């Protein structure tokens, strides 16, 4: 058994680690200049590979979250601080040629404010939403954030239209990808291929549905962490997308008022004609067929003859109640109690929406942004790919399953696209015995 | 420059022919060639295209399973074959040339995979037409 | 407006093959260790490039201290100790991939490194200067 | 990948500028750094002749009335000094991906 | 000299490249806003030198500066006769005559390096 | 419940020893030019992007890499790359000392020898570079007659 050892080099050995990403390819989503490249990263398919994956463990989601918060902070630096706004507001109601359902929203208020001269004042009046002003004690009301953190403005030269982003890996490392189209979030995958960069990812923000997202390969699938638990959000991924119109029928104006040395402010002008109500409109029967396919997959894991039902929202905060989205560079909050009203045993739909101006953040009370009122008429068409579901408990003899909306944090939204990828550290070195021997 | 499109005729369905296309006045080993198609009273249609060094070939969405094209660099002569014909395949068949001079292939050092590069055309010849008929 | 003309092996294509056969594609990995370039973003670019430099220099130093530097695979004079595995020479080379062998021996690494360093120093260099004089 | 001509056809008169569009269905920004839109014209009973390559770059040996325009959203054309020799069919052509596609048809004539 | 053999024929500057080699065996020897640039400059220098040493070290040519190998030269890349090259052409002209086939030449050298030199060496080691 | 056991040479294990015997721990001594912390540093390697402090850590790492490159490159200029030791062809100048080898190799240590010979430095570097140049390529060019 005269045996000696070889020392090989460049053997294909995997490990696991956490590392730093790598971007690829006036707006402040990406850059004007991220990395120029040969933008066709060729997929490389393997042989005889079975690899364990995992979900709800992704470092990449956390890196994406930190990077997007960092870029969003990078945006709001050079703009204008809005400190002289916390004043008293003498107000009056809006009357002229108004639809009676829109009574209460708009308010005509006026106040005093300084100009670029530090020695005089002026008289400034504009138009505000109901959901942004709060009563102090005619209608002497104060601004909704003046009890708390200060208020800023966004610079008007920057749009909010998202652009796809390709992540890539640094050298010495690699990314893998599951070719099995029937992969629930955890467990092994039997068909693995590698890429040097990923597909395009649109960082799109919404609460309850999913917009402009990816499809599924085959059918409707259902993703959650612990389905035996009732304290887990459930991911929905459709097979066929559904169109949606959402638009602002009103027709907008905007003034521009100097407030300080090198500082100006954007106030709202007047509106031609009527005062209407923004809303959304979808199909009807495709919704019914979609929920039929959903409950077909739902009976595969719960009691099939257990009653499958939908509830409304269970209340709580205004944020997770409505449906946030960003059509036209503006933020719409939609009263969506209509779509979740059905029971199940074993063409146009109207949904009114509301708009805010002072916009919190992901989950921070340290900032406040005031978007300028966009002049004109805004229309938006988008797709719908996914949904977010919750579930109660109390297993009282397996009856009456009722579901509700959800969708708190955006990390679930960024696992919705990133449910496949995994990062691998490469070990080139390695040894093995042999029958040879070094010679003098 | 000299470029002819020979080969008119008329046939019933179920035949097999051979087509020719004579070139001159360019260094033939460098260029790619196409095959376009013009229906009577209609617009244009792309069919097939051979590589520069005569090793790569693509077809249209229709005849994948019918045709065959080959290049003779020695005689500077194109040979096309169209088999198992249909009467509704009657159109104008032309033998035209890409404008831009392509070059050598590229070999990436990432899983090899030699790549080629194409672009559109500049020169069309006169043309020819074979009407696949019945009687 | 492209075509595909594949000739050579894939990057890590041979990973699902057997060790004695997949030993012949070792070039491609070291061919593809230090490329990919072929505000905050440039910061993490330089971060990544520095990390790649550090790992490559670490492994070349580990090559250089041994007497198996510069070239590819080589030999030594350390006889095998059977306290680590006890196969009969066919089950490894014909019946085992690389991830399997890596999970088999991932506790004995540092001892093998140290003993190769020991035999590389001892009786090789002082012995050389013994041979460099009558 | 599909592609449409915009508009269909038009009868024109001399002493007038011209502009003929061709709406895309994608954006074809090549990795070489441009977009693959070519124009070429034919005449009845005759062969086509190349109009303009490189989006905005007149072909060799062509009068100065012919240039190109447009980016990956949609494209146009640019012809001044309408003359009777400038009649026939004008086609826009994709040369990015297989299979290729073509412009439909632009009937161009004088006015009676 | 530091790049002294510029305006010469390849066959003419074929003997005194060793003095060039010793003179090109230097660069680090004989030693805020701007410091960021200095850091990036050092990074670029390190990356280029390591690129060159890697590409030397993969082949069998990583000792001396000229060497031989086991690849027959294919006539598809060029077709010029030998004296025509060595007496009537500079380096830049040869560069523009070869700068499309370079990667294939690299890959052929790599495969010639791996094959029939190490596993063949491994079979030669067994007595 | 942690118990310790068998031993090895170790880091700096022969700095107070006889040079002829201490000449054999060069491996473990020379391993740690690029390490010494061979441990979850990667998280602070990641998130220190918006400060001067990770910039200074970057300074430190790049400087250490350059020092290793300076040493290995200067050895690479001589024809002794990829080795631990090498003999050469410069005859020793006996002006520099006339001690017998039996005192240096038996009753002298390294820092003593450092404090002894610390002025003869660049002369030795130049002579080694000369013999690695003169007839190491010139007569090698004359040895290239095949
Ligand atoms: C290598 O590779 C490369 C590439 O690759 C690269 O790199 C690599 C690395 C990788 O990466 C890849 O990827 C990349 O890509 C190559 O390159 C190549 O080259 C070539 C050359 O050979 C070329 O080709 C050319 O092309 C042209 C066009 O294009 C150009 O232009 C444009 C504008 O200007 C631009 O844009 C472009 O770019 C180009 O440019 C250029 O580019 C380049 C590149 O980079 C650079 O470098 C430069 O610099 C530039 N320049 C400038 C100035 O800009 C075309 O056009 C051409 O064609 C033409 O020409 C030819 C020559 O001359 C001709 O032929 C002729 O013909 C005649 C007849 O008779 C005869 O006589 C003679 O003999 C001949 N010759 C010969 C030689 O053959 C042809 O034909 C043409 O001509 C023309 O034709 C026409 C027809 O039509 C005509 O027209 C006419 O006219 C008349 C009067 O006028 C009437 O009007 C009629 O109607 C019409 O039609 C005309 O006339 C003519 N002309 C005259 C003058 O006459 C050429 O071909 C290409 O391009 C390239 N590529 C690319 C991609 O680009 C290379 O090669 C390789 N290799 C090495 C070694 O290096
Ligand atoms: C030096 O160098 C040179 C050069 O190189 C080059 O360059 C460089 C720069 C680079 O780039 C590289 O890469 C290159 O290569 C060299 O040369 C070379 O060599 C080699 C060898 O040596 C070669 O290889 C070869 O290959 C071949 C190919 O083949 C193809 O084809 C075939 C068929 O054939 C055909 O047939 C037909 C019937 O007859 C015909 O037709 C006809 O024709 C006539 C005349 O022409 C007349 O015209 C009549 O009329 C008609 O009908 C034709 O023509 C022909 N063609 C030809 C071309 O020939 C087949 O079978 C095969 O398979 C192939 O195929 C192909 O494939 C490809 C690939 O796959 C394909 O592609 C495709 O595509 C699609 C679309 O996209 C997709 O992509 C897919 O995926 C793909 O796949 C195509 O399509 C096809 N085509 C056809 C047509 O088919 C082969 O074959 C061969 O093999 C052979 O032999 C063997 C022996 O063992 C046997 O086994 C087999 O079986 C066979 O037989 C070979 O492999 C190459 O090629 C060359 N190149 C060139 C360019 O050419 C040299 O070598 C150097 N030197 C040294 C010393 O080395
Ligand atoms: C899911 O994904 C879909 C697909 O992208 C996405 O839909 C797209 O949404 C965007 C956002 O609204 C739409 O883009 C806008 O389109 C309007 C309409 O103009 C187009 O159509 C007219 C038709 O007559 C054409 O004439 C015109 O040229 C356009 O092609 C534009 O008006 C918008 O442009 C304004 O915003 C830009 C960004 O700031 C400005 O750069 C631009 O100049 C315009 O702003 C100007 O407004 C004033 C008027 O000129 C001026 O005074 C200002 O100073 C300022 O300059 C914008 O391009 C796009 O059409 C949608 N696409 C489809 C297919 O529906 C969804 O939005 C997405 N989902 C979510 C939630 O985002
Ligand atoms: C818009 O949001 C409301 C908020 O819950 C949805 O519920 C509707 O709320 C109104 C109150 O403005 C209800 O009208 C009356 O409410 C009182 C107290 O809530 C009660 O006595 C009765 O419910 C009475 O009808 C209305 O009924 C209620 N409707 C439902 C279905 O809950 C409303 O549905 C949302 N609309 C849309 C289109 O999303
Ligand atoms: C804006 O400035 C005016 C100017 O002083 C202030 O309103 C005055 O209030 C005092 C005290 O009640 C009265 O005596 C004056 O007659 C008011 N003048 C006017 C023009 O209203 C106050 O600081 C601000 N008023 C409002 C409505 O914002
Ligand atoms: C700052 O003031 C606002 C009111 O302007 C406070 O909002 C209160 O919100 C609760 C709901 O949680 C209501 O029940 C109260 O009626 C609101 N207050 C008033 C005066 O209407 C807000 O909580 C205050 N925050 C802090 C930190 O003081
Ligand atoms: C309502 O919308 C129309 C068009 O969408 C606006 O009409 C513009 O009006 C200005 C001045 O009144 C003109 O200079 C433009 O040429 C008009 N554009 C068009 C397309 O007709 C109108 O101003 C809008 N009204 C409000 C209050 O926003
Ligand atoms: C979701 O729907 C339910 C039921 O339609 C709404 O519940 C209302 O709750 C209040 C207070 O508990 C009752 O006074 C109302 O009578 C209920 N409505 C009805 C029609 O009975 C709930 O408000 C809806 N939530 C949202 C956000 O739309
Ligand atoms: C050893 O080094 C000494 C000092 O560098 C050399 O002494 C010099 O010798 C030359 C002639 O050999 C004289 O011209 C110099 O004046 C001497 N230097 C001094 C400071 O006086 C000595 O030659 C060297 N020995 C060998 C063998 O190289
Ligand atoms: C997907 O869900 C099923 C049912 O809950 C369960 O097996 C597991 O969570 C996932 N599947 C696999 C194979 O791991
Ligand atoms: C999570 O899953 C386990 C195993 O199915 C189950 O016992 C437990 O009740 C679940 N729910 C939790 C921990 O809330
Ligand atoms: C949305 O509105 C536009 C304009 O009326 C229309 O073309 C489109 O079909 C609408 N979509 C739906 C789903 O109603
Ligand atoms: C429910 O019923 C369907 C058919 O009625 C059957 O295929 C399925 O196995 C049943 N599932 C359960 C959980 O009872
Ligand atoms: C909600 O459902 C109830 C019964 O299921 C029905 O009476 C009511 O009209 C529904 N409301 C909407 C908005 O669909
Ligand atoms: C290895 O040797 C043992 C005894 O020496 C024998 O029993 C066994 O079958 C052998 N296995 C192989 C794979 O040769
Ligand atoms: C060799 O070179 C001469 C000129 O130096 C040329 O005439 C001859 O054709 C060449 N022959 C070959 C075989 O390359
Ligand atoms: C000095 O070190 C040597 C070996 O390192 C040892 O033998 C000797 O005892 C030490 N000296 C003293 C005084 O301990
Ligand atoms: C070296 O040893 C010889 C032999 O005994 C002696 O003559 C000489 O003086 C010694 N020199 C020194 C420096 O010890
Ligand atoms: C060193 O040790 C040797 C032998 O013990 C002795 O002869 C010599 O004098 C010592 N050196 C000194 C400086 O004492």
């Amino acid at each position: 058994e005269n045996l000696w050892v070889t020392v090989y080099y460049g053997v294909p050995v995997w490990k696991d680690a956490e590392t730093t990403l790598f971007c690829a390819s006036h707006n402040v989503w990406a850059t004007h200049a991220c990395v120029p490249t040969d933008p066709n990263p060729q997929e490389i398919h393997l042989e005889n590979v079975t690899e364990e994956f995992n979900m709800w463990k992704n470092n990449m989601v956390e890196q994406m979250h930190t990077d997007i918060i960092s870029l969003w902070d990078q945006s709001l630096k050079p703009c204008v601080k809005l400190t002289p706004l916390c004043v008293t507001l003498q107000c009056t109601n809006v009357t002229n040629n108004i639809t009676d359902d829109m009574r209460g929203e708009l308010k005509n208020c006026s106040f005093n404010m300084t100009t670029e001269l530090r020695d005089k004042k002026q008289k400034v009046y504009s138009l505000f939403y109901r959901l942004d002003v709060v009563q102090i004690n005619n209608k002497e009301y104060r601004l909704i954030n003046c009890n708390t953190s200060a208020i800023t403005q966004a610079c008007p030269k920057v749009s909010f239209e998202p652009i796809p982003i390709h992540y890539c890996a640094p050298a010495g490392f690699a990314i893998l990808k599951c070719k099995d189209k029937k992969f629930n979030g955890t467990g092994p995958c039997p068909s693995v291929s590698t890429v040097q960069c990923t597909h395009g990812i649109k960082p799109v923000v919404s609460t309850q549905l999913l917009l402009n997202g990816s499809l599924a390969e085959e059918e409707v699938m259902i993703r959650s962490e612990n389905i035996t638990n009732n304290a887990k959000n459930i991911l929905v991924q459709f097979n066929t997308p559904v169109q949606i119109n959402c638009t602002r029928p009103n027709n907008n104006t905007r003034k521009s008022i100097r407030i300080g040395p090198g500082q100006a402010f954007y106030a709202t002008g007047d509106i031609i004609g009527d005062i209407r109500q923004a809303h959304c409109t979808v199909s009807k029967a495709t919704w019914n067929e979609t929920l039929g396919k959903v409950v077909k997959q739902l009976r595969k894991h719960f009691g099939n003859n257990t009653i499958i039902r939908f509830a409304n929202s269970s209340g709580g905060d205004l944020e997770v109640t409505t449906h946030s989205f960003n059509c036209g560079g503006e933020f719409f909050y939609c009263n969506t109690s209509g779509l979740f009203n059905s029971t199940w045993i074993s063409d146009s739909i109207t949904l009114p929406c509301r708009i805010k101006q002072i916009i919190n953040m992901w989950q921070r009370i340290g900032q406040a942004m005031y978007a300028p009122p966009i002049q004109g008429v805004i229309r938006c068409v988008s797709n719908i790919t996914g949904l977010i579901l919750t579930r109660d408990g109390g297993s009282t003899n397996s009856t009456t399953e009722t579901f509700r909306p959800g969708g708190g944090d955006m990390r679930d939204n960024w696992r919705s696209e990133l449910y496949k990828y995994k990062v691998v550290k490469i070990e080139p070195l390695g040894v093995a015995p042999t029958r040879a021997k070094r010679r003098v | 420059v000299q470029l002819v499109e020979s080969g008119g005729g008329v046939v019933q369905p179920g035949k097999s022919v051979r087509l020719s296309c004579v070139v001159s006045d360019f260094p033939f080993s460098k260029y790619p060639m196409y095959w376009v198609r013009q229906a009577p009273g209609k617009g244009l249609e792309w069919v097939a295209a051979i590589s520069g060094d005569a090793w790569h070939v693509v077809y249209s969405n229709s005849v994948q399973g019918r045709f065959l094209v080959s290049r003779d660099n020695v005689k500077n002569t194109l040979y096309l074959e169209m088999n198992s014909l249909k009467i509704e395949d009657t159109a104008v068949y032309r033998c035209a040339r890409m404008f831009q001079e392509s070059g050598p292939p590229r070999l990436d050092r990432w899983s090899g995979r030699n790549y080629y590069y194409y672009s559109g055309m500049d020169v069309w010849g006169q043309g020819t037409t074979v009407t696949v008929s019945s009687a | 407006a492209v075509g595909i003309g594949a000739v050579f092996l894939g990057f890590l294509g041979a990973a699902g093959s057997t060790m004695g056969a997949a030993s012949m594609t070792l070039t491609v990995q070291a061919r593809n260790l230090l490329s990919g370039i072929v505000t905050v973003w440039g910061i993490k670019q330089l971060q990544a490039r520095v990390l790649a430099v550090e790992r490559y220099l670490r492994d070349q130093q580990l090559l250089g201290i041994w007497g198996c530097s510069g070239k590819l695979i080589c030999t030594t004079n350390v006889p095998w100790n059977s306290s680590w595995s006890n196969r009969n020479l066919s089950e490894i080379w014909d019946n085992m991939t690389w991830l399997q062998w890596d999970k088999e021996i991932s506790n004995y690494t540092q001892i093998i490194y140290g003993l190769l360093e020991e035999s590389q120093n001892q009786q090789e260099k002082n012995e050389q200067d013994l041979l460099a004089l009558d | 990948i599909v592609m449409t001509q915009t508009p269909l056809s038009l009868s024109v008169t001399p002493g007038q500028p011209a502009s003929i569009s061709c709406k895309s269905s994608e954006s074809l920004r090549q990795s070489n750094g441009k977009t693959s839109l070519y124009w070429y014209r034919q005449k009845p009973g005759q062969s086509p002749q190349l109009l303009v390559f490189e989006v905005s770059n007149r072909f060799s040996g062509v009068s100065d009335r012919f240039v190109g325009s447009g980016s990956g959203t949609d494209f146009t054309l640019r012809i001044s000094r309408v003359e009777a020799e400038d009649v026939g069919f004008y086609y826009c052509m994709q040369s990015k991906d297989f299979p290729l596609t073509f412009g439909g048809g632009t009937k161009v004539d004088l006015k009676r």
